[PDB]
């Protein structure tokens, strides 16, 4: 029961619960769309001095149109972003453009759920979030060790999930210019990860709807810190 | 299927038409046979058009996919030896096509690609059924010295020179000039007519 | 649970950690970058004398532009190291030259995931790093038994795992001269390895940005020594 | 396509030229046919383009992989053994290729492989259209006590009598010298320049 | 843990291990280079008088220039030597000549680690040493049920593993005529050996750089016993 | 371990020793050498008179150049001699005559050696004796369940294993003429045999180099006994 | 060792044991040979009236030259009848005629013998016994859970194995005409049948060498009877 | 290639020749044609020698082993039905064979196959190209009460006259009797040159 | 392409020519087209070079690893029989190759191999396009009685008058000699030049 995905005696899948614990020791990460937009700030705590600060990158680009920042074990984080990333460019060589970000987190999910659902294999150990306009407008996701996926105006994920969607709960305004966001989100990013008495400079992408992407640089995120 | 293109100092000026015929009887007015592949990347496309539009959607997803993976542009010498590998895998169930691939990496390039995989650089070339009568033009009046304005008026002569003797050729001309500093940058119509009516030129 | 590849009570890969104490039963290497390369010494403790020195090798070369030093089980280090081997060709055959030597760590990263994920496997018990040059310019990375890298400017491997990154934490200077750089290796390497009062001759390699390969001789090592 | 390649007492002389047509119509005046595959030997390929190439890249790949993991390079007999395998696993969907392989590992040697796989190592050998040509010439002026110079000025002649006869070669001259002391040098524009002025031949 | 191919609680492979014990229980075997070739003496003890002596042979040839003597399991040394067999014929076909005899260990080596790498199927008990003279040279090697290989001057194999290696540890020299050469391997035989307080004629062959093999017959052996 | 072929605490392997120990129940066979040839007599002990006395035979040719005598389980037995049967007659149609009979010897080994290495089958329960010439001469091999083979002058397998080749190593004389011949092994059989107070008439074959195959009928074999 | 066939502790194959006393359990029948053919019968014990008496046959024909009855699981022994049919039909198409009834006893008991071989499949429960005429003559043979066959000239089958066996070994006749031999057979079944008290009519069938099959009705086995 | 078999009471005489020829040219003087493949039954090959000598191995070998494993001969009707299944299973990419089967179990047999697997019975066959030339002389001599003697002089004879008319046959003569009280037995090389010189022929 | 290989008593001597020539234009004047592929075995190929160092390859790897794994040599009867069933299991995707196989095992023997399959021993056998003048040399002064030196007299003789008549054959000549006592001897140029210089003869 415990060892292999099979039913509990009341209706719980083992592994995928333990997966689930697997994320929660990951490193916090979130974001929320505002006025025409979405953004994605993780937390990075660059630990010692010897890694190279900026070339660790959790905010990574899944297409021009889609990004990710993820949370739990950190190769199947690698090894699901590069899916993502070939299946977002079979559905450009297909059909002729990303139409919908949905269809790309909803195959992604599959892929999860595929190792759920067989014996042979253990669940994906990760949490993802995709962050991108489409021709819908911007959307927010989120998924699951089990392939649950879920539509949001603002998530978190990682060690502080908890905290931070209190803080969520709590003061989150719908229409809301860009800078005034980011503000909110490192305010989140702040109440929970101020429990080491630091928080560092975090990384920070941003979209409005209309232009490609763009990561902040190093200099631009003190500003908001 | 006219097709041009020619380097200078730190410039690549890539210039097509549009017409669309396999018969002696003209299907389509307005084609597009002038691609951008990449960042600082163009690709004209001469042969048969399925299997060009099929190489040309490959090719943009491949190299958008290198792009995004590694944070830097492709060179073009892997672009060409790349589409050369794709080309020749095939040989014996071949395709009927024969292009063209330009770009800035470091120094402007021009590659040369047949339908079995031999990719050639050069100075200049040319591509399609007019491409006699571009060598002829281009034989005689092209210069290294010459600037990027010198050398859009060039192929606007090449290509109007080309347009007068062979049947399969006509329409309006699409030129594009890639620069470092600029980027990929495709000339609007008015400067198109603008350049022709100055010269005095037809059509 | 202790026996094959699945989750924990808690979070946790247990042969995947059991490989980790196995490379930390290995012998010690290190490396780390200077003004404009980067150096690998791995100690060389030729035990017996029946050994033919200079013929084991352990910094053994991928290619002429991308090298590696390993530690742990040393059958699964030269099955891994052949691995490498044969994509960097691939990749040199595909698009014509090696440009860039984090595509040649994540692939071999990504086959020793694989045998993490699956079971019907025990995970490879061995940790590389690799160092180079490529268009970006010099890189050190290194290897986990789950398939993590991370990239540094001075790491190490081995059983002299932590006394050795200690001396890296505290003396480490990024831009060096060469001479000065495989100095500060060598005292790294004697602190950690004078614990059997001895260290030997060790082997070292080296690069500056432009030039080929350069492993140097059983002399040219005792002038540092 | 003129390819040719000769030896000495401890040396190995292989010099191409460069013009791509395949048709009664020029392509590029500026081609590569002369490639290095190790240290201390070199290729010269002549045929179709996009096969030789191929071989090319596959060659030198090997080549490198097999000194790498041995620490040894191969020698030459080897190198002529795995590609008449290679060639010949596939006689009946072939390769239009033909092509020599010279280089030093004891002595100098030169191979001569068709398209089948058959290699047989001869003095001197040239593959190509104007290969009568250049066996005409070295029918007649070739001698096994010749120097370094002589060689390089009796390959110059060689192939300089073969572009006034065949109309499918044509262009500058790369000549490659092989030399255990020396390795793999190639000799400089201004210095064939010099040789062929100071001979008294034209372009 | 104990059953099949996996990690212990600390980092070993325990059924490599137990090959390991299994091919400590074999039969005695040694060789080691001398001025311009290298020998290969196994202990021969035809037990009963109904064995046909000679026809029973442990030193068995790879090629005309590559030979081998086992000690194991004596199935799997037969399979495996076999395999040694037709690797060296695809090397021969391929390439022309048997340029590196350390590839021809590597492989075999590789084909060791693959059965010490899956589940399903056991370690191959069996400990081989490889002798021979290639374009670099005389080279000896030798083999571990887990495919570890170790270039040596002179080594052994088998139940005398400990006090013929005590034995060549203490006197051997490195450049040596043939005569002294197996004069002084057979005095290495006999220290181990004379415990059950005899030895008996020993098989041994030999090569010098640039001929052909020669295994001695019944009446050579004596001159030396 | 007790289960499947697997490595013991100490280097056995249990399912192997549990085949020998099946092959010990078995009923009795022999075989010797004499002058220019070799004999195979099998002892038959025709236990109910419904039993089609002649019809049942143990020593079943392979070929007329090489004959078989088993002991052990008879399904077995019988499955494994048609695999010798179909690969003498592939040695025939591939090189034109059965030169070695070591060959054929040595195939049906590494055929027992496969099942036992791999798992999710046991390993053949059954021993073999073959006997024949060829260009070499008469030879007389054993076989094992492990695939162990040895070469002979006078051997036994079965039951009465251990008593007959207690007799076989006190009287055999190794140039001997073929009457006499075949009584030494009849009175091997009977030492062993005769606790049961009852031999019967055994089943006995021979050749002489040169010559075809010769059965003995009922009526040659009690002059004999 | 009890669940699976592999070896006991001292030689026995449990699962096939199993299959033995499967086969123990069920309905006995029996054949023997007269002056010029051979004779079976199986006990039909008719148990209710609802059964379609004379439609369940366990005398089943293979061919017009070979029949066969049988005993045990009554699924395993349908499967095994219809594979031993097209096995003739087989040599039927290939060589022209049925030469060898022995042949067709030795396929049917190699693929009984393979699922005695192999895990992940259980033993067939079920014996049978083969009659008929060849080019040789009458033939009676067995079969074995195991794929053991013998051949006789009078032999049982079923829970009356015992029994039957001990009558035939007392009061068998060779060479007896047709009439007198199913008489002694009738004896037989009864001897062992009548411990219920009742025997039934049984079913018999009969052949004489140059004819073709002969199966019984009602009317005729009750003279008998 | 000529070949021949006649039936007699109780007895099969089966002779050939030997002359291997595949132009206007002889390769060989001497070669084997007729074959022995069980105890009581032999086989002439007539046709493409490779294919003939694979279906001579392949028919020893099974033979053998059926001999073996049964302590039976097996019959000749079983012996043509295997060979016509081997035969036509690969009908599309054929042998280019047309071979005789003659033996003894309880009558004597003979069978005639083609290459496609057609096996018919009859009293007397011949296969090759000196067929018509026997089936001359074989349509007005011979007779059912002939004795073994008069056989034997017969297909002496009858080889005799086609090589006489046929270039493509010649050389010395195979012949071989088969009885069930003696065997397959094949006739010395003296007694058949006492024959041609009794009976008044050459060579 | 001329090759010979004659039978004496308790000796085989085999000889062929260099020249390597597929078109009317001669590529090579030094080849090798005699080879040792056992200890007392030889082999010549005829045909298409390829296919034929190809079959070289294979022999020589399969007959040394039967040699180590036996202790014994393998018969010429059974490397006559494995090569057979080689070249014809391909036999429709055929090689282009003619080649002999000789040696000594208790009795000198000579088979002849075609491209189908078909070997056939013969006393003496000559393959090649100087094959007919081969054998009308050897038709009309072969003996059994003659000794060792008048063989290799005989086939230097017979491959000189071949030359003269051939335009596909010619250059100096290999000659080996196999024989129990002394095992594959390679005679020597100036021992060969000796020859030719004593009968008579040019080049």
């Amino acid at each position: 029961d415990r060892a292999i995905t099979v039913f509990s005696p009341d209706g719980r899948l083992f592994q995928v619960e333990y997966a689930r614990e697997a994320v929660k020791k990951g490193s916090t990460a979130l974001g929320m769309k505002f006025a025409n937009g979405v953004l994605l700030i993780s937390d990075k705590k660059v630990r010692s001095r010897l890694i190279e600060q900026n070339s660790i990158e959790a905010i990574q680009l899944i297409d021009d149109y889609v990004a990710a920042v993820t949370s739990g074990l950190v190769a199947d984080a690698r090894v699901l972003v590069d899916f993502a990333r070939i299946s977002a460019q079979q559905e450009k060589v297909t059909y002729g453009s990303l139409v919908n970000i949905e269809n790309l987190v909803k195959r992604v999910a599959d892929q999860m759920q595929q190792y759920t659902q067989y014996g042979g294999v253990r669940p994906y150990g990760v949490s993802l979030i995709f962050a991108g306009i489409d021709q819908i407008g911007p959307r927010l996701f989120d998924c699951d060790p089990a392939g649950t996926i879920n539509e949001y105006k603002a998530t978190a994920i990682g060690s502080g999930k908890d905290a931070v969607v209190s803080f969520l709960e709590r003061e989150y305004k719908e229409n809301l210019p860009e800078k005034e966001a980011v503000t909110l989100g490192i305010k989140a990013l702040k109440s929970s990860l101020e429990e080491g008495e630091e928080l560092k400079a975090p990384e920070i992408a941003s979209i409005t709807v209309g232009n490609k992407y763009r990561i902040y640089d190093q200099e631009e995120v003190k500003k908001f810190l | 299927t006219t097709t041009v293109g020619i380097t200078l100092k730190d410039a690549v000026i890539m210039a097509t038409e549009r017409r669309v015929t396999m018969e002696n009887f003209i299907m389509h007015k307005n084609g597009k046979k002038l691609f951008q592949i990449d960042t600082y990347t163009g690709m004209t496309i001469a042969g048969l058009v399925g299997d060009a539009q099929v190489l040309v959607r490959y090719m943009k997803a491949e190299l958008e996919l290198y792009r995004l993976q590694r944070r830097v542009n492709m060179p073009i010498e892997a672009v060409a030896t790349l589409l050369s590998n794709m080309l020749n895998q095939v040989k014996y169930m071949p395709y009927m096509v024969q292009l063209l691939v330009g770009g800035i990496d470091t120094a402007p390039h021009v590659f040369s690609i047949d339908a079995a995989g031999g990719s050639v650089e050069d100075i200049y070339a040319s591509t399609g059924s007019g491409s006699p009568f571009v060598y002829g033009v281009l034989e005689s009046q092209y210069s290294e010295k010459m600037t990027v304005d010198e050398g859009v008026d060039l192929v606007i002569r090449a290509i109007s020179a080309a347009k007068q003797r062979d049947s399969a050729s006509g329409g309006m001309i699409d030129v594009a000039v890639i620069t470092r500093k600029d980027g990929y940058v495709q000339l609007p119509t008015d400067q198109i007519e603008s350049r022709i009516r100055k010269l005095g030129l037809i059509l």
